């Protein structure tokens, strides 16, 4: 096997991270203390579960983890918190000092004086693989450190470690969720400085997912634990690939191969059902048919946009649950036939299936009720391009009175770095737009 | 206090709903870049629908369907008819068309040529119906409101954009006999006033001229076209479960030849209304597409069939 | 970024910053003697923002008390809260200043802001992560607006990197002491202006009004309005003193309320304005917390356009209802809010209420229409200024006519910078 | 409708199905940190100069 390193930047990569770790061990049967019962090699072994966690000669099941922020108290909730005993503190990297929502502050200033010592404890992990394929990086487009130090992270990733694959988890920014003024401008900040440095990026709007807490959970006012929670399931679903017996998406470079052919058009478009209230006290359970039918649907997306005016490059279908190729072959047939599913002249239309059997796992006393089976599809649409259009022009009506500038200037950054990113988002814009009419 | 922004000022049309709301004490109008509206009144080139409701607290709704410009641009109608089986390759209402980029007599359209030898290339209808006393071609123009939910709503009025110049066989290069657009004529106004015969004078002359009904004859014929041609782009349009929603005012031009036969020229996207006709059709948008979604302190006919087969 | 330094500077400096730790400390459930004798945990878990953990488990204000006379800070040592003040952190001159600008700024203050660095230091030395500092002050007399932007001249010296906080009371012949106070403020504003993050205007103007009018107090002492000013106070530091969601500092606020960096005026205001025993309703909290009446600064804010704002709830509520509140003033006076900076209102809650109300709303606006209340001192100045009057009271403490020119100057290209983004 | 590429395993199975056919060096980064650096540092400078004043 081929081990995977996981680093969470910022506030929101570390929750997520949280979020996402705690679902795992769930999922493989590893306790808050770290022992894996179902384990039989003691101190180490070659199994699909080991490119998520290392093993040491006590029975210790450790994530190949880094937490990054620039401030101490939103880390300090995993030192002390239910999964303490799982991480080596040295996996667990502290700041004095935020960002304050400044990408110039957490890329150029505070950035500057921590990134050597994170790369040495990148390189910490990286030296007990026996072949690493690369990073998955979680972070925020809105927060300083999670736009600007993560973008210099990924500058360095590519120096050091130029064999390896880098995937991202994004968390776009939405004013119904803690939102500060100045996060479209970090958004395409690090946007411009990441692109050429990512391989495949999954954004999460959190507008998408505070909708699906509020109509789906009956959630009058989410929390981050629940929209994070949620997010950790899609992400599961992207991962368990990676960490179960399987054929498809079984490498970091799969992924691209399968979901990325146009390196810069890199962001797939994540879709998931069902979605179902652990308080709804009768629930009819959906089948494959109305889950698969569901992916097509706007408000189950990861980000609100409109498939239909708008091409395939790719359509990945992540089923985990009571599900066989035949059920699916039938649904895929009636959808193909009710719906507007244009693919791009060069590209097969068609579907990549990967089932696994075991259902999906929820949190005891979560949002999420059981299901019998659910799905997660993954297609590289040009409709996403809709969201990159939204953010580009908040940036445009702010950057026309050049508000807000001085703050990122006064870090050492220089005026043009807004126009020179703001340009590469035009670019990228555009190449959408060709692709996709 | 409903909002709503205005971004396109050539509209006959939305400049009569604009001025309409706002006469209603109930709707302020803002500015143009304004993203807190509940109504956008939007532009016909490049109308920004990936910025649609994703704001927090509004119920956002739009004049214009996305995806419906495959109906109004004469190419791409070529191509959705050809190509839909709901309306065939083999359509009975719709003009023999072909498409190269750049009786046996045709015409070409996006300037118009009508030959043997010489965008779209369509069966030209040598043998159309004829006004008497005139001898004189004729359009039919029909007004459809499609709403947020998809109901189709046909505006009772229509128009007959007639000729005022004898049709001829022989002669295709003189246009006023051939072409009967309002703008192309302005003999201007000799039979009817601007030239336009409006419904009721035209159910008249079918009566005594050849004993029938405008509803029979024709109009049976239109509404099966329009509802044919828009539930087959329902679901690329369909606002159904969407962030934002849609309606739209269509403009179908209908052409009947000698034995009565309606035949679909062009789907009109962003329509002029006729110049009486705005004070009853525009009140009816507001009153059906717009007080609907947004409701304050039947002049349409509503389409649809459900057979069973 | 935990610890802030406190420094209360001059006669009104000193007894609304005396107010406020009385405030705070009710809040904290600090007693008059620095004991803690609560209730909560979430009373103590960032006390120490604001006070120093001593010997015994006292708490001790991170506050320095500055005077150029004696009288003020001898109320505050026997008064109600006196006796929690550290000791040496009361420096204090003895001649006075007058209520001149330049006796603050040049003379007699120059002579002991030394010994006030001097604890500043010594406060700073023993803080983890200093954030910054905030001042309490006014600008119409000399000892605040003089040696008290004397001492934020020096600070941003030695803390270049940390925040500069102000509750700066402005001026008004409503509520006079001396005719001075238009030359005092507008010495003063300059040093705002240059020297400042962030200025809580504090109008007396708009304390004696909401006195007057909308509390029916016939005759308002400085205790009156020093209510109205330590209760704002408390608003606009809640996010600093309680837990939590937005990891709140004095920096953030500062990087999304100030598109502008001279634009750093902000207009602050408070709902429901007391003196009850109905609570009011999450609609009425936020009416009256966007309502001209509730302001502390004399602006309509109709007359200009918001920049920025951010809001701060208090109480137990719901917070569907306040989102949808929020949202309902935004999108039904959204003229008022500029549309190149989107989304720019930024809503906060804290469960925890103020002493006597059950909820409350505390409201911080970057208007333009801040610029009202610097053409009104800007009037005021020119009307003595044309004819040099009382300016024999400067030019004897060193001062030329040239400084009162540049000042003047400087505050009207404020007032431009304001109606620029007011029009665009 | 071909399901092409059928791989099962006890946990799981994957499957095709085709409904048709068709970097900066480690200098130049620490390079433009220390030029904000710089610029940072040179605005501290103009500070402290124009506070000497
Ligand atoms: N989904 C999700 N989003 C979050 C979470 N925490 C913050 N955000 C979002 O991230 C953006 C703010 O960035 P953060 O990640 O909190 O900031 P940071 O990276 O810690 O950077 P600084 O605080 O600026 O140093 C906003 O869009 C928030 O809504 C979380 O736990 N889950
Ligand atoms: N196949 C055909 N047979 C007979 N007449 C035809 C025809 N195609 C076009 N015409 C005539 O040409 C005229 C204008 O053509 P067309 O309707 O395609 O353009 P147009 O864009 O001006 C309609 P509008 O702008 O009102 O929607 C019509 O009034 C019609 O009488
Ligand atoms: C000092 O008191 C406050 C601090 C803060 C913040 O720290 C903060 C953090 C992140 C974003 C924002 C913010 C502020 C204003 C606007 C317009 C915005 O979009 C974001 N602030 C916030 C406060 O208000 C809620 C504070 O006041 C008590
Ligand atoms: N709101 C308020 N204003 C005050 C108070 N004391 C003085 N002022 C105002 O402050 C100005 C006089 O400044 P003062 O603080 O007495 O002078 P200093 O001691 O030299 O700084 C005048 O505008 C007064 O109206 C007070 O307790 N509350
Ligand atoms: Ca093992
Ligand atoms: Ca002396
Ligand atoms: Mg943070
Ligand atoms: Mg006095």
């Amino acid at each position: 096997m081929r081990e995977c390193i996981s680093i969470h930047v910022g506030q929101a990569g570390v929750q997520i991270g949280n979020a996402c770790w705690e679902l795992y061990c769930l999922e493989h049967g590893i306790q808050p203390d770290g022992q894996m019962p179902s384990d039989k090699t003691i101190g180490g072994g070659d199994d699909s579960f080991n490119t998520f966690f290392s093993e040491t000669g006590a029975g210790k099941h450790v994530p190949r983890a880094v937490f990054v922020d620039l401030e101490p108290t939103v880390i300090d909730e995993v030192r002390t918190g239910t999964y303490r005993q799982l991480f080596h503190p040295e996996q667990l990297i502290t700041g004095k000092e935020d960002a304050a929502n400044n990408y110039a502050r957490g890329h150029y200033t505070i950035g500057k004086e921590i990134i050597d010592l994170v790369l040495d404890r990148i390189r910490k992990l990286a030296d007990q693989c026996t072949g690493l394929q690369g990073f998955l990086v979680f972070h925020s487009f809105g927060g300083g450190t999670g736009s600007g130090f993560t973008s210099l992270l990924m500058e360095r990733l590519s120096v050091d470690y130029g064999k390896k694959s880098k995937l991202e988890f994004s968390i776009y920014p939405a004013p119904q969720v803690s939102t500060a003024v100045v996060e479209p401008y970090n958004s395409i900040l690090t946007t411009h400085t990441t692109l050429e440095h990512s391989d495949c990026a999954f954004m999460v709007d959190n507008e998408a997912i505070y909708d699906i807490c509020r109509r789906n959970l009956d959630i009058e006012r989410p929390t981050y634990t629940n929209l994070n929670r949620l997010i950790s399931q899609i992400v599961s679903s992207i991962t368990a690939s990676l960490r179960f017996d399987g054929a498809l998406n079984v490498d970091l470079t799969e992924f691209q191969t399968n979901l990325v052919p146009y390196p810069r058009i890199h962001f797939p478009l994540a879709t998931y059902a069902p979605v179902i209230s652990a308080e709804k006290a009768y629930h009819e359970q959906l089948s494959v048919a109305e889950i698969t039918n569901a992916c097509f649907e706007p408000a189950n997306q990861m980000v609100k946009c409109d498939p239909r005016h708008g091409k395939y490059m790719a359509c990945c279908l992540l089923y985990r649950g009571d599900v066989v190729p035949k059920d699916v072959n039938a649904a895929i047939a009636t959808i193909k036939t009710k719906r507007s599913i244009q693919f791009v002249d060069w590209c097969p239309t068609g579907f990549k299936v990967g089932i696994n059997y075991q259902p999906p796992t929820v949190v005891p006393g979560g949002d999420l009720a059981k299901v019998q089976r659910a799905v997660c599809m993954l297609s590289n649409t040009t409709a996403i391009a809709e969201a990159w259009a939204r953010l580009d022009h908040k940036f445009d009506l702010m950057y026309a009175k050049r508000a807000f500038v001085h703050w990122y200037v006064g870090e050492g950054m220089e005026e043009g770095e807004f126009s020179e990113a703001r340009e590469d988002m035009a670019a990228l814009e555009k190449d959408y737009e060709e692709v996709g009419v | 206090m409903y909002t709503f922004v205005v971004r396109d000022e050539n509209s006959s049309v939305y400049a009569e709903v604009s001025r309409l709301l706002l006469a209603t004490g109930q709707w302020k109008r803002l500015r143009k870049d304004n993203p807190r509206f509940n109504l956008m009144l939007g532009e016909r080139n490049r109308l920004p629908f990936g910025r649609l409701g994703h704001e927090p607290g509004l119920v956002q709704l739009v004049n214009y369907y996305r995806g419906a410009d495959k109906l109004c641009r004469k190419a791409s109608l070529v191509k959705l008819i050809k190509t839909s089986p709901e309306l065939s390759e083999s359509c009975t209402w719709f003009p023999e068309s072909y498409v190269i980029y750049p009786g046996n007599v045709w015409i070409a359209k996006s300037g118009i040529l009508i030959s043997s030898e010489a965008h779209v290339i369509q069966k030209y209808l040598e043998k159309p119906l004829l006004l008497e006393p005139g001898h004189r071609k004729f359009d039919i123009r029909s007004w459809v409101l499609v709403d947020h939910l998809y109901n189709i709503y046909l505006y009772r009025e229509g128009v007959l954009r007639t000729s005022s110049e004898p049709y001829n066989s022989a002669n295709f290069q003189d246009k006023t006999c051939h072409l009967t657009n309002h703008c192309i004529q302005k003999n201007y106004g000799r039979y009817e006033e601007g030239n336009e015969m409006f419904f009721e004078e035209f159910n008249q002359y079918l009566m005594d001229a050849l004993n029938t009904t405008l509803e029979n004859s024709i109009l049976l014929q239109i509404k099966h076209i329009i509802r044919s041609c828009l539930m087959c782009i329902e679901p690329a349009i369909s606002t159904k479960h969407l962030h934002y929603q849609s309606f739209q005012l269509f403009g179908f031009d209908f052409m009947v030849d000698e034995e009565l036969k309606v035949w679909l020229i062009e789907v009109n996207g962003a329509p002029a209304c006729a110049q009486k006709l705005y004070a009853e059709l525009c009140q009816g948008i507001v009153d059906v597409a717009i007080s609907s979604v947004f409701p304050l302190a039947s002049i349409f006919i509503k389409l649809h069939h459900h057979h069973h087969h | 970024m935990r610890e802030i330094v406190h420094i209360q500077a001059g006669q009104c400096g000193n007894q609304i910053g005396a107010k406020f730790w009385e405030v705070i400390s009710d809040e904290h459930g600090i007693d008059p003697t620095g004991s803690y004798h609560g209730d909560s945990d979430l009373q103590l878990e960032r006390i120490n923002v604001y006070y120093n953990e001593a010997t015994g488990n006292k708490y001790v204000p991170r506050a320095i008390l500055v005077d150029l006379e004696p009288g003020t800070m001898d109320s505050v040592r026997s008064g109600p809260f006196g006796q929690i003040f550290r000791p040496d952190n009361f420096v204090f001159g003895q001649s006075g200043a007058g209520n001149n600008w330049a006796k603050g700024h040049y003379t007699e203050g120059a002579e002991l802001v030394d010994s006030v660095l001097d604890v500043v230091r010594k406060e700073s030395e023993s803080c983890d992560c200093l954030q910054g500092f905030q001042l309490t002050h006014s600008l119409g007399g000399g000892t605040g607006s003089g040696m008290g932007t004397l001492l934020i001249s020096k600070i941003r010296e030695e803390y270049p990197d940390r925040i500069m906080n102000t509750f700066s009371v402005m001026p008004s012949p409503k509520v006079s002491d001396t005719v001075v106070e238009p030359y005092n403020a507008t010495l003063s504003v300059h040093q705002l202006v240059e020297n400042t993050d962030e200025t809580y205007c504090i109008d007396n103007e708009a304390l004696y009004d909401i006195c007057f009018r909308t509390l029916k107090l016939t005759t308002p002492t400085y205790g009156d309005l020093n209510h109205l000013v330590s209760a704002t106070m408390s608003g606009v530091t809640t996010c600093l003193r309680f837990p939590g969601q937005l990891n709140a500092d004095l920096r953030k606020l500062a990087v999304n309320m100030v598109p502008f960096p001279r634009l750093h005026f902000f207009m602050p205001g408070f709902a429901p304005l007391t003196s009850q025993y109905r609570a009011l309703t999450v609609p009425e909290l936020t009416q009256q917390m966007f309502d001209s009446k509730n302001m502390m600064a004399a602006c309509d804010p109709r007359h200009g356009r918001y920049l920025t704002v951010a809001a701060i709830f208090r109480g137990r509520m719901s917070m569907k209802e306040v989102d949808e509140q929020m949202l309902n003033v935004q999108n039904k006076n959204s003229s008022y809010f500029v549309e190149w900076i989107p989304n720019n209102v930024k809503t906060a809650v804290c469960d925890i209420p103020p002493r006597g109300l059950k909820m409350s709303a505390t409201f911080i606006g970057n208007s333009t229409a801040i610029q009202e209340l610097f053409k009104r001192i800007s009037e005021q100045f020119t009307a003595m200024f044309r004819r040099k009057a009382f300016l024999h009271w400067y030019t004897g403490e060193g001062m030329d006519e040239m400084e009162f020119t540049e000042a003047e100057s400087n505050m009207n290209d404020l007032v431009s910078e304001y109606q620029q983004y007011q029009d665009a | 409708m071909e399901v092409i590429e059928l791989n099962k395993c006890t946990s799981g199975q994957s499957f095709e199905v085709i409904l048709k056919p068709p970097d900066p060096s480690l200098e130049e980064i620490q390079k433009k940190l220390e030029a904000a650096e710089e610029r940072r540092k040179y605005q501290e400078a103009e500070l402290l100069k124009h506070l000497a004043e």
